[PDB]
């Protein structure tokens, strides 16, 4: 029941986050067809408040049931709080956002992902600095689109200095691993080497 | 690009010529080009490698670049240069044995995508290089089995192509057909929805084209032979557990009723030992809707089958 739904988010609104961990990851076992879309939204709001459960949540919402509208909303949601985020729910973060990419969409949340990313901030930095490089390695080794709109964007780049090195570094693994591709990414920077850009 | 442009003057050469009388019967012809280096790619079996790469380069560049776009005289063209590209590619695979492990992996990397291009002739390049199943299994039974492990993501449509193009391999082979297994049963339990609408899928085509499938980890244990030959009541029980899964399958979304009622006619027709059970899901499943009475007029039930949520109104 949606009563009952809403009941036991409330009370793990306040409970520990272990026990809090359980309950939540055991959602698809206590789901509720007639009440599977309110459910999202609620946790939704949930993550808007605190962040402080961010990463099981983004996790769990994939697997149920919902309307893609709303995940396009919380998409929007999640891209302004993208910088506050810590370290390690870096590549959870990445892999969901990178995973809903339709046909008609791509350009756009590649282009806000890729200046919405810094990773200036870099113990397990290193470590998962390279879970990240791993998560991207594995997401762009099939798609050719996802590489083609990156692309994209480093060409344009509003043509200001604003080149940050992990575009450059994006640039080199995605020359290092989908041969499709050489001859355009080698004309990217041949053209932006003699703008002067870089 | 000099290759490529003159094969495709050549073929262009051919279209014209054979379109008229007066112009062929003026001049004699000429070896055009495609039969050159398909003379070429034959003559390279006398122990001379250093051409198999640029081979298959310009193999992969000439198929890519005229691939039908379709998503009317400049297509024929078009299409002889792709059925060109792929006898190459598939005559190189045979010969020369050091470069038949990154043909299989740049086709499979190419043509498992979620993008929805238009990729029916490198599909029918991959069935055709695996119909020599145990030549694959020899160099590359790995790039295989990875593809496997990412079919779970892909939509619909193209993990049935993919399949179905695979099959022949799947035939003649015992290990592929445990690792596809074991994959869509992980596909199954996964709670991931989407990934059930292809496990099903998967399930169909494995189950209506073999009779007998099924066989016969930690660093620290090794697996070993077990000399026992088949138990056919093992497998029959392993075939109808393998189907209750789909009987319970039965209360999702419009499209897996759709594909499972579509493919239960050719499980019944080609596995004939499931017989008795196969209705006995259809004909239970049916008495939900149905109405058994002496009179009550409307024998179907109307409304039983469409659904009301959230004011989006779809049938189940």
């Amino acid at each position: 029941g949606k009563d009952l739904t809403t009941k036991i988010m409330q009370l793990i609104s306040i409970a520990p986050e272990n026990l809090q961990h359980d309950i939540i990851t055991s959602l698809p076992e206590i789901l509720g067809d007639s009440q599977h879309a309110d459910v999202g939204k609620e946790l939704s709001d949930l993550l808007i408040e605190n962040t402080s459960l961010t990463v099981p949540i983004l996790d769990v919402l994939s697997s149920l049931r919902l309307d893609p509208n709303f995940l396009l909303k919380v998409r929007q949601l999640v891209m302004d709080k993208l910088s506050s985020i810590r370290l390690e729910d870096l590549p959870v973060i990445i892999k969901f956002i990178l995973h809903s990419v339709t046909a008609m969409d791509t350009l756009e949340v590649i282009s806000e992902l890729r200046e919405k990313l810094d990773l200036q901030h870099c113990s397990s930095g290193q470590s998962c600095i390279i879970l990240l490089f791993d998560v991207i390695k594995s997401a762009i080794r099939y798609e050719k689109t996802i590489s083609e709109a990156w692309i994209k964007a480093i060409e344009n780049t509003a043509s200001v200095s604003e080149h940050k090195v992990f575009d450059l570094v994006m640039l080199f693994i995605i020359y290092s691993t989908n041969t499709q591709t050489k001859k355009y990414i080698d004309r990217v920077l041949r053209n932006k080497i003699r703008s002067g850009c870089i | 690009d000099l290759l490529k442009t003159s094969v495709v003057k050549s073929f262009k050469d051919l279209q014209l010529l054979q379109g008229s009388k007066f112009l062929q019967n003026l001049v004699p012809h000429r070896s055009y080009v495609s039969t050159m280096i398909l003379e070429v790619v034959k003559n390279s079996v006398h122990s001379w490698d250093h051409v198999t790469q640029g081979l298959v380069e310009l193999g992969f560049i000439l198929m890519d670049s005229y691939g039908p776009k379709k998503v009317s005289l400049s297509r024929m063209p078009n299409q002889h240069a792709c059925k060109l590209g792929a006898n190459i590619l598939l005559e190189t695979f045979k010969i020369h044995e050091m470069i038949r492990q990154e043909i299989l992996e740049q086709v499979l990397n190419r043509v498992v995508t979620r993008a929805s291009s238009p990729i029916s002739h490198f599909l029918d390049l991959l069935s055709n290089i695996v119909m020599y199943a145990p030549l694959v299994l020899q160099s590359c039974s790995s790039k295989v089995t990875e593809a496997f492990d990412y079919l779970s993501f892909l939509p619909l449509q193209t993990v049935q192509r993919l399949l179905k193009a695979v099959q022949p391999l799947l035939k003649v082979s015992m290990s592929m057909r445990d690792c596809l297994i074991l994959v869509l049963r992980k596909a199954m339990f996964a709670n991931q929805l989407d990934a059930r609408k292809s496990a099903v899928a998967g399930f169909l085509l494995l189950l209506k084209n073999f009779k007998v499938l099924g066989s016969l980890l930690s660093v620290s244990q090794v697996h070993v032979d077990v000399h026992s030959h088949y138990n056919s009541v093992a497998n029959e029980t392993f075939c109808l557990e393998i189907m209750d899964s789909l009987r319970r399958c039965l209360s999702q979304q419009a499209d897996v009723r759709l594909m499972l009622y579509e493919g239960f006619y050719d499980v019944l027709r080609r596995n004939s030992q499931l017989a008795n059970s196969v209705m006995q899901t259809l004909l239970s499943q049916l008495k939900q809707f149905y109405e058994p009475k002496p009179d009550l007029l409307p024998p179907l039930k109307l409304e039983a089958c469409i659904l009301t949520q959230g004011d989006k109104i779809s049938l189940q």
